[PDB]
């Protein structure tokens, strides 16, 4: 297939959608509900692309880049102004409500919400009301819990149900007080259950072992190990 | 008003006392002869043929064409399990037609029903009704119990072969529900998130099967198409939108209340020659087409006929046909917060803009409200207003939320001016830091 | 047999345009503070003539380098696990420039026999218990069950036991039975296992007592303790 | 705890019995179980999910979605003003002003005798005769803050 | 809080600490230490503080005998007071609750709703 992203011309799969395509070919778009091992559902609105109907066109419209597929003869672009602004605001509207947490938090300097917030150019907060507040469960020794960080991006449940075939997390409620967890408090019986860690782009899911001895990624030695 | 089987087919059997017509009453007015006629001397190709080239358009209020939506069912004769999904939700506020259609007609719906399920194979029909329609729900299973003891339902209806039995689910009381995909979901015992399209319910729908949904007024127009045929119903109006349509005015005026006319009939008419025009003491000053997600219309567009494209072009929308008025004491801001925060609260959380926007126009309308505005609240709902329009969201309970928002900023600016008194301040001053004073 | 064990990864002198493989991040902090309580004299960094790596920030991450073992994910921009996304050829595949390990053999061309020693079925034997082996993911393994979180997380030890056998012995659940397994008098409390055929008793493998070599062994003087 | 009774079990496998899919029953055995006690239990979720097949996860992601399955306790009587915009326009406000008056509790809440609780409603389609309210499964059209009192007093 | 941005925003790297919490959850540094015989004074690591709490004060008269004594351990570095900015509290702003301050206590912060609630 034959996609022009911003009048530039790329051999892509046709079975791909325009996300994945454009990620492979080492263009950046800012996502959140999609992962490359749980698929495409077009939730968080974040991966806003304008698409046009052929080369002669200047108008255009956005499409979600996960929810589109990277068809033969596909033009796209990404630093478009209304798709960078809607982008932004997708950003903003999560900022919303997020908790001044970042210090305090164990996704710091590992969070993928930190680095789409930098990614989209949004730093200056406008909104002035008050924040949704989450209570937090209890999830047994490996996970911690801290519902304020949520963007309902649900990758968590997609993962832990669609994928892990899990039982015990789930989404509650509805509007903007949905809630992701446990029915109640307890062990998640899952035995893929820390693979939430990094699952879930933000600092809700974390590993409590290495809480305990808290460092940021920056601060560590690693190796490939087995 | 005289009301004729030629003129008014959805509302001539209605009886005066305000009573359900039974089966009886129903079948010694015409009733189950579309059904009689479609089952015995038809193919189901046949009727949805009829159906698409009547022009029957979807009622709900999209006015998608339902013989296409009927043409869409897959033509492999493998997939054999086939679902009709009656959509009696019917959560907009200021739609109230369905409860009339059902509480009082129910074995229209049915007849309806019957018809549309032989015509698209459908071995299964729900009537997916929201759980605060008590009446209705009593009365559609009565009228379904009537029709299965006659033989309309069931197994071997008419003699002709055909199996089909009509279930009535009650909802549990969201909005969100009314939506098609999200009927779907909640159909199968899920939360009520709406689908992506593509795949459309005709395709792969309830339990993945072949699925259709249509409105109940979209359903209780096919019998009489059934019966009196095409040129009956093309020739009731000489509009491009055909047949009848339940329309009404709501809301301080003299008559409020629901009338079945032809499209092509103006606002005015419905207002002043049905509705009475508006209470003594109130002026009027605004109205809605189609309910609570239709853009606002001011006194000089109500000399416009109610049809899809001549709503369409006002900058408004047809909708459900139900027009509300808004006299001169109602302020609009507190409208519109009363509108978005409704819409707000029925969002059903799947994605960002509606569930995390919707809640952010709520508080500067309410801010607004008691004169708590700052300057670039305007600005930040109209920026809301174009990024939560169609497309930016993942359904369209979002684009409905913030159309009579961009139309009330656009038609009555002056109230939201109002209410911006204080200036803009996001930031407390922090002690021995001095603050970036931007310019 | 290990022939491939060489190819597994390149030796201790395979270079990125000369400069070795970075087991830190190019941010590493408090590299002149981390050991000043100890000494305020930095020590020398550690040498690794093992490996390609070194122990520093001082060597080659790029996304685009040119190896397959790769420490851990990081591009500008991408903090998070989704810079693995930077690492791949295409996003969810493989790694660029191939995956890790090699395999030692092939398969072969031909096939073995067919196994015609076909066991006789399971016959209960009375005063013998055959022990059922039960696995658990936190517990089974030594090193990782010696770990302090997964204690925890550790079930509390026991012996399963079919509600017939249960019945025949005259015990319920959580009354604590006594068996000897080379010349070991150890009591685990009993709970009732439905779908474990008569004859056996389940024991949890490689948990503290009870060594993985008891699967498929048989136990005497099952009794009430 | 919970137990289900045996009218509860047999109405929920009657309503199984009218899907191909035991999920599809979740909401009208949610509504079961409520029709019954009120409300749903905590315990409820566990046997709704047991009798179902389904985890109880998604039963409670149900029951908490749907706005009218109580996952609290409620009153004796549940009294729904509808606040959508038709009755905004018809004055649902003083009609809630009356119930505030009456009841002495706000919205969300039940009285000290739970005899009733106060909840906002969105449009309950009858609109052309608003302001409407909902008792338990009586709908009440024209509403008037001084029929409101006399409204009250047949809900004992 | 330990967060350790001071620390990675020092460029000489003489800034050296860990995490710890308390039992109601509050993150604290377990050490800090200070190497001010590689300290330039710069003041990177009092800008980068998102808690106000390492704060560079006018006292210059630091001269020392023995270079193992300029290892500033946080017995040496933690004093009685707020310093240069006397009323900004991170907690205050934190969604994290700790002792004193539960969920939706903090600055523009409303009150958490349950799931359950009965309100749409
Ligand atoms: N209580 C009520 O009656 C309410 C009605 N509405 C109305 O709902 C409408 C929006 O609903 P939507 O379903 O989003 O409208 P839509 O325009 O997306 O589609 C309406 C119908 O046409 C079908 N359809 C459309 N394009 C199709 C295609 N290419 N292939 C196959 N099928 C196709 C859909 O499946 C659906 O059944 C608005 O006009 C609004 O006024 C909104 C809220 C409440
Ligand atoms: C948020 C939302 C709510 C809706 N609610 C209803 C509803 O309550 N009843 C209804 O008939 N259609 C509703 N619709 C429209 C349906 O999606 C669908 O178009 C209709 O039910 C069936 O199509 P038809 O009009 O051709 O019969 C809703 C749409 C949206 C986006
Ligand atoms: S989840 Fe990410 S953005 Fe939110 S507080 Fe934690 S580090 Fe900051
Ligand atoms: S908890 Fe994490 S993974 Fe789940 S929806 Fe929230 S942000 Fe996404
Ligand atoms: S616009 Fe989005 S969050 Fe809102 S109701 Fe539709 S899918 Fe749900
Ligand atoms: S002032 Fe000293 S400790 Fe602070 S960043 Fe600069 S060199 Fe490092
Ligand atoms: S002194 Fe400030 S920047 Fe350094 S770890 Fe503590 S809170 Fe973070
Ligand atoms: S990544 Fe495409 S909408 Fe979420
Ligand atoms: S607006 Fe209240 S009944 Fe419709």
């Amino acid at each position: 297939a034959t996609i022009h992203v911003d009048g530039k011309e790329y051999e892509v799969n046709g079975a791909d959608n325009l996300l994945e395509a454009c990620l492979s070919l080492g263009l950046d778009i800012p996502y959140f509900c999609w992962h490359p091992a749980l698929g495409s559902v077009g939730a968080c609105r974040q991966c806003a692309v304008k698409q046009y109907q052929n080369a002669e066109d200047t108008r255009g419209r956005l499409v979600m880049s996960c929810m589109t597929p990277a068809s033969d003869g596909t033009f796209i672009s990404i630093d478009d102004e209304e798709a960078k602004q809607f982008r932004e605001s997708v950003v903003e509207w999560l900022m919303t409500n997020h908790p001044h947490d970042c210090p305090v938090c164990e996704e710091g300097g590992n969070c993928h919400l930190q680095d789409m917030t930098v990614m989209t150019g949004h730093s200056f907060r406008r909104y002035r009301f008050t924040k949704r507040t989450h209570r937090n469960q209890d999830l047994g020794p490996f996970i911690s819990h801290e519902m304020n960080r949520c963007i309902a991006c649900y990758r968590c449940v997609r993962y832990y149900k669609d994928y892990a075939d899990g039982t015990d997390l789930g989404v509650y409620g509805a509007h903007d007080n949905v809630y992701f967890g446990r029915p109640e408090d307890g062990t998640l019986e899952s035995e893929f259950s820390g693979n939430l860690v990094e699952i879930c782009p933000t600092g809700v899911f974390t590993d409590k072992t290495h809480s305990e001895r808290y460092n940021r990624k920056w601060d560590m030695q690693f190796a490939p190990s087995i | 008003i005289i009301r004729t089987p030629e003129t008014h087919p959805l509302t001539w059997r209605l009886r005066d006392d305000k009573q359900p017509v039974w089966l009886d009453e129903y079948r010694s007015k015409n009733g189950y002869e579309g059904a009689r006629k479609a089952l015995t001397g038809l193919s189901p190709d046949e009727i949805v043929n009829q159906v698409k080239d009547a022009g029957l358009k979807g009622r709900g209020g999209a006015g998608f064409s339902t013989g296409l939506k009927w043409s869409l069912m897959p033509k492999d004769e493998s997939m054999n399990i086939r679902y009709l999904l009656c959509n009696a939700d019917e959560m907009e506020p200021g739609t109230y037609k369905d409860r009339l259609l059902m509480e009082q007609l129910p074995h229209l719906l049915v007849e309806g029903m019957l018809i549309s399920a032989f015509a698209l194979k459908a071995y299964r029909g729900y009537i997916f009704l929201r759980g605060e329609y008590i009446e209705a729900a009593v009365n559609l299973r009565r009228a379904i119990a009537e029709a299965t003891e006659a033989g309309l339902l069931g197994k071997n209806i008419m003699g002709t072969g055909f199996d089909f039995e009509l279930f009535v689910h009650t909802g549990a009381g969201r909005y969100i529900c009314g939506e098609e995909t999200a009927l779907i979901n909640s159909l199968e015992g899920r939360r009520a998130n709406p689908r992506s399209k593509p795949p459309f319910p005709a395709t792969s729908g309830a339990w993945g099967k072949p699925t259709c949904v249509n409105n109940v007024e979209t359903l209780c127009n096919v019998p009489a198409i059934l019966a009196n045929g095409v040129e009956w119903y093309q020739n009731i109006s000489k509009s491009k939108d055909a047949g009848t349509k339940l329309m009404g005015f709501s809301g301080r005026v003299k008559n409020p209340g629901l009338w079945e006319l032809p499209f092509g009939t103006t606002a005015r008419e419905i207002l002043e020659d049905y509705a009475g025009g508006m209470r003594d003491g109130l002026k009027f000053k605004a109205w809605q087409p189609g309910g609570a997600g239709t853009d606002f219309l001011t006194e000089a567009h109500l000399d416009l006929p109610m049809e899809f494209e001549s709503i369409g072009k006002a900058g408004s929308r047809l909708g459900t046909a139900l027009a509300m008025a808004v006299d001169h004491e109602i302020n609009m801001v507190s409208l519109v917060r009363n509108l978005e925060e409704f819409f707000a609260r029925e969002s059903c959380g799947w994605c960002t803009p509606c569930r995390d926007g919707l809640p952010w126009s709520v508080k500067i309308l309410r801010a607004l409200e008691r004169g708590e505005g700052q300057p670039g609240d305007i600005e930040t709902l109209e920026q809301l207003c174009r990024f939560l329009g169609p497309g930016k969201t993942f359904c369209a309970h979002a684009p409905g939320a913030v159309e009579p928002l961009q139309s009330a900023i656009k038609y009555f600016r002056e109230e939201f001016e109002a209410g911006i008194k204080q200036p803009f301040s996001n930031t407390h001053l922090i002690n021995g830091i001095q603050p970036n004073l931007l310019k | 047999e290990l022939a491939g064990i060489k190819d597994a990864a390149p030796d201790a002198t395979f270079r990125i345009r000369g400069q070795k493989l970075a087991r830190e991040p190019h941010r590493y902090s408090g590299r002149t503070a981390m050991r000043a309580n100890i000494s305020v004299h930095e020590p020398r960094q550690p040498q690794d003539i093992d490996t390609m790596f070194t122990f520093s920030m001082e060597g080659n991450n790029q996304p685009t380098a040119h190896r397959s073992q790769v420490p851990f994910a990081w591009a500008p921009g991408w903090n998070s696990p989704q810079a693995w996304n930077k690492f791949q050829d295409e996003v969810g595949g493989k790694l660029r420039f191939g995956d890790p390990g090699v395999r030692l053999f092939e398969t072969s061309e031909n096939g073995l026999d067919y196994f015609t020693s076909v066991p006789a079925r399971f016959q209960p034997q009375d005063g013998k218990w055959r022990i059922a082996p039960y696995y658990h993911l936190f517990g089974s393994d030594e090193l990782s069950q010696r770990a302090p979180v997964f204690q925890s997380r550790m079930p509390q030890p026991y012996i399963k036991l079919n509600p017939a056998d249960a019945a025949k012995l005259g015990v319920n659940a959580g009354t604590r039975v006594s068996f000897s397994y080379d010349g070991n008098t150890v009591t685990l409390p009993v709970e009732i296992a439905e779908g474990l055929t008569a004859g056996q008793v389940g024991l949890p493998m490689g948990m503290s007592g009870i060594a993985p070599v008891l699967a498929g062994a048989h136990l005497e003087d099952l009794k009430e303790a | 705890a919970f137990e289900l009774s045996a009218a509860e079990r047999e109405a929920i496998e009657h309503e199984m019995h009218h899907y191909e899919d035991p999920r599809a029953a979740s909401i009208e055995a949610l509504k079961i179980v409520q029709k019954q006690r009120g409300w749903v239990p905590d315990g409820a979720i566990h046997a709704i999910a047991d009798v179902l097949g389904i985890p109880a996860s998604d039963v409670e992601g149900v029951a908490t979605f749907y706005s009218q399955i109580f996952r609290q306790p409620v009153g004796r009587h549940v009294i729904r003003y509808c606040d959508s915009v038709v009755c905004h326009i018809n004055g649902y406000q003083g009609i809630q002003a009356a119930l505030e008056k009456k009841l002495n509790i706000k919205p969300g809440q039940t009285t000290f005798d739970g005899r009733f609780t106060l909840l906002p409603t969105c449009c309950l389609g009858n609109c052309d005769k608003g302001p409407n309210m909902m008792i338990d499964e009586d709908t009440h059209a024209h509403l008037t803050p001084e029929a409101i009192p006399e409204l009250l007093e047949r809900y004992k | 809080v330990a967060c350790n941005l001071c620390a990675v925003a020092c460029p000489v790297g003489c800034i050296s600490l860990q995490k710890a919490e308390t039992k109601d959850g509050r993150w604290y540094p377990e050490f800090f230490r200070i190497n001010f015989s590689r300290c330039i004074f710069c003041g990177l690591c009092e800008e980068a503080c998102p808690t106000t709490a390492i704060q560079l004060t006018p006292d210059f008269e630091m001269g020392e005998y023995k270079r193992q004594d300029l290892v500033y351990e946080k017995e040496d570095l933690l004093i009685s007071g707020p310093g240069k900015y006397p009323e900004y509290n991170f907690y205050r702003m934190a969604g994290m609750a700790i002792d004193g301050k539960d969920k939706g206590e903090a600055e523009n912060e409303a009150k958490p709703i349950d799931v359950k609630s009965l309100l749409p």
